[PDB]
């Protein structure tokens, strides 16, 4: 997953 | 072919922090989350950030929309830059699973 | 670390059907679903299955037990294995957000 | 000695009809978002409230008082195609 | 990107001559809950109008905002816009 | 006419109706004139919380003249009363109030 | 027992259309004894008669003058943030 | 008096 | 649909 | 009572 | 994610 | 200036 | 005060003919069209403009070459435009549509 | 108006 | 000419003690403080003070506004008024380098 | 300067 | 009128140093489209070579002409203009 | 203004 | 295995158009142009485009970078992506074959 | 193959 | 033949950095061609114009056929950023 | 010969 | 992400006290010709200076851009750089 | 590689  | 929720749909508008929008994604047409299931998914609420700090966004929210671009049947890393390059006025149009 | 909700708790014995549980799962230490998170995820509830007709599962229900093979910290084909080796009444417990 | 507005407005081709200038980064001698120019034909134009120097004090729910420029130009951009602006005036 | 129009009907005696769907509670599209003209009848008031179009999205109807209302609501909405029913729509 | 009068404030107020209905309340009628002979229906009360309120346009002593298609000049109270509770999710007012 | 809100206001030309009763010099509890037609706080929809305001954007009214209360109220500028509890109904 |  |  |  |  |  | 436009801005380099740049203009300081802008007011068949083919009725000209024309007298705008030699940069702005 |  | 930071701005709400607001001000149109600069700038935070307990104001901040007046171009008497008459509770808008 |  | 001046500043972690105003949807002068230079960062990379002045007009970044561009477009031609940017510039007098 |  | 060629090395930065970039492109890791050859590979220049304007740019030139994205090794729709996301002035690195006679 |  | 080359060239303090002859008014062909190139200007460091090199166009100004002012006013008022049609003896 |  | 220092250095006996890779006719790394510090000598300048960093990208010795050099000006460039030497590098944050 |  990616932290936006 | 699998049983579904009802879902409640909301407009949520950040601002954004120096942290960025304060959340998690995970999801895409190149890495489904849910199978089959190309949404993108908030899978985490970073605390200090803008998601938490207004309180509106939930995880496993689903987001629909990000200002003008559509992101629901698009890769990851749409998704992503989507979110990156919004401004700092991020319109989000998300659903959530109501309950049963 | 993140932000997180309330928990609730649940047992729920599951009486095989003909095409099995009726569910799907993902997760487990060599393939975690959410980040940092090992834990089986229940991500599909088929239409006529056990489960369905059970009515009590959720998607997105963390699967902590099975029978008594703890499914906390396992690959998925181990927690796969125990979901076909459950025979055919199945005591999951499970627990959900909020 | 200020006057305080709040005014709906529909978006148009030309966007909602009128430019603005100020910000912390910034005419005016201080911070604030103020109207320089309503545009003939426009959204603001026809509805008829605005006026030249009006200082928005807030774009839907977003407070543009100390933002700067472009935040405030982005508030505008993204706030639908019904805005609410709050605005107030020296009259 | 989308094109805004604000367009002023006359009502006619079967109406204002157009067909709606849409609203949170019978979405046309997938995820969408805007109400969509879906189709507008050879010599109403729509018609000849000649300004709505076909897919177009009703955003308010007069000073009521329909952009996020069930599709009784939005019917009652036109309804009872009374005789020179003013509709802002986008599309595109 | 006798007495003095004012002049009058005319306007259309269309109401969304809320969870506890359009949030306000009325006297008057042929049945019971709330001003000497006047039959016509006045707005006694704003709910605080309720659509007319939060509308903000709607005033204590304004008088509802027209509901959607309905005329309540000349109506009785529960003839007032039904065509406000039977208006619908949208509901079209006419008023005239003093100024 | 009691429930609690944040109540943002923009004031109006008629200020926040409400009126306030209480503090140490009147219990002494600043509270809400009425929300003016066409105001600010009527149109907003939120704020209740007997409501009680404890805190006017970070300055904490919850023990107070009234005129400290009302400078407080007066002062806190265009966009008025609220911390209120009520009785719960 | 009715409220509506 | 609705014909309105 | 003080109106504000 | 397998079918059980 | 920005047109808006 | 008034409603206004936006404007498009253009600069066109106009090559002298032998009756000039072919352009009428009017306005400045002392004899405002309304604003002491120099507007065109007029084409002439023929002349350095019309053949050129890009300037408009109503421009406003802000600058000729080096010399700025946005608050001059009328006859130092004449005399700018006079003087500028045979190869004239022009910017001017023009209302857009709405 | 000037010719130019 | 001359180099600059980037500014923050903050808003500082003081509740006046018997002894003031607790803080001195250097500046205005009469007395610039920095030169080419008229601006009102805090140059003392009075131990036991407003200011001081309320931990953020620092020295060398730029008063902008004081309630509902600026003092962005005014004379020393006239924000030595401002502050003065501002009552029990007084909204500072302020800006500094980061 | 000037104690305020 | 004018003078002119090529300046090359060594990319910083805080970037070149300075900040921008103006394009032809923002402009920071009446009638005027340019790109003006607004701030010389104290010890960043444009104040340590030392040559570009407050109001400095940029007129290309390496082979970008930015006298005639949205303010986004001459933030993205400094923003990919490298380690090693060419400045164009012109000032007053 | 943008920094750069 | 392959016989390959000497490459010439290019950084060629455009101006976006209204149009995009006025190229087209073949290649990607799910998509391989020539053997397993993952490159990204232009294959078309479009006349009128910003890239026929610039002049540099030649048909089967291949894109490593574009600005601060690598896509020597990604598939066909990242490079799309990064193109198409690259904004309005695109730092394209480019090798193409240096021709032997 | 796809325009960019 | 003739060679051919497009040379942009920004503006300097002493010009562009060189100096034009000729034109169809010049006292003893018709052509603006470069006389001296200047050390140190903008002409010299791009590296590119000749001496002897024939102006064609300056900018979108055809400077083939024009008298030596025009010219000179051509390259005058080409702006800061400035763009040369040249040819020279291949 | 001019300078240009 | 790429951090960026600006390091000078005092020449040794035994040179800067570093190593290069990379140069157009030797790329270091596939398809990138930039110039990488492979190795800090112990006890060398490089190394007391205490700034360089092993895989540090040099884009400039003194004036001269190395970014696109071959192996051998790049080695000719910090060789003949004068006693006191100022590298312009880049690394990865 | 090359020491210098």
């Amino acid at each position: 997953e990616t932290e936006v | 072919n699998g049983t579904d929720a009802d879902y409640e749909y909301e407009e949520i508008t950040l601002e954004r922090g120096n942290s960025g929008l304060g959340f998690s994604i995970a999801g895409g047409t190149d890495n489904p989350h849910i199978g089959d299931d190309s949404s993108i998914f908030i899978t985490k609420i970073i605390t200090g950030g803008a998601a938490a700090q207004d309180g509106r966004l939930r995880v496993n929210d689903c987001i629909l929309r990000v200002n003008e671009v559509d992101v629901r049947d698009v890769t990851h890393s749409k998704a992503v830059e989507a979110l990156k390059e919004a401004g700092s006025i991020v319109r989000l149009y998300v659903k959530r699973r109501k309950p049963v």
